[PDB]
């Protein structure tokens, strides 16, 4: 969508992996705020967004 | 009420241990109050600060 309709996607009752989009080699930018690119498989969250 | 003075340093002592105890649950500005979740959330070169 465009940047003033942007559309949020709500994530919950799953299980997340994150190495193998940060090991993908094709995102240009992967900055983390808050937390690590890496440590992040052995966390549990409660509600994420996309 | 007899005794003041005792039962006054005995809650002056308490008072400053509930607050010296009190103290670890402030974040003086950093993400959060607590070390292992700091240390299990960023990296240490990140979390050093």
């Amino acid at each position: 969508a465009s940047v003033y309709a942007w559309n949020r996607k709500r994530i919950s009752n799953c299980v997340a992996d994150y190495s193998v989009l940060y090991n993908s080699a094709s995102f240009s930018t992967f900055k983390c705020y808050g937390v690590s690119p890496t440590k992040l498989n052995d966390l549990c969250f409660t509600n994420v967004y996309a | 009420s007899a005794l003041g003075k005792l039962q006054d340093v005995v809650n002056q002592n308490a008072q400053a241990l509930n607050t010296l105890v009190k103290q670890l649950s402030s974040n003086f500005g950093a993400i959060s109050s607590v070390l292992n979740d700091i240390l299990s959330r960023l990296d240490p070169p990140e979390a050093e600060v």
